[PDB]
């Protein structure tokens, strides 16, 4: 009786995704940061 | 000039009729055949 994995809600996309779902995710907020805040107009 | 023409001729014919070659392709072909004729889904990859 294959015992379901907590984290099993991960499976349909690899780790990989996930860690890039991060990376991009603070890539994001830091470049929209930016350039809402540098310019002082 | 072979008194073995006649025959051979209606011995393959013959055959063909009642199935005799068809059933040994299938024994040659795809019966002592290694591959005959639902994997689990997989994740995404980036």
């Amino acid at each position: 009786k294959s015992k379901p994995g907590v984290f099993s809600f991960l499976d349909p996309l690899a780790y990989e995704i996930w860690m890039c779902i991060v990376f991009a995710y603070i890539g994001v907020s830091v470049v929209l940061f930016l350039v809402s805040r540098f310019s002082p107009y | 000039g072979s008194s073995l023409g006649t025959p051979v001729n209606l011995a393959v014919l013959k055959l063909s009729e009642q199935g005799v070659l068809d059933k040994l392709k299938n024994k040659w072909w795809y019966d002592k055949g290694e591959c005959g004729a639902k994997e689990k889904t997989s994740a995404l990859s980036l």
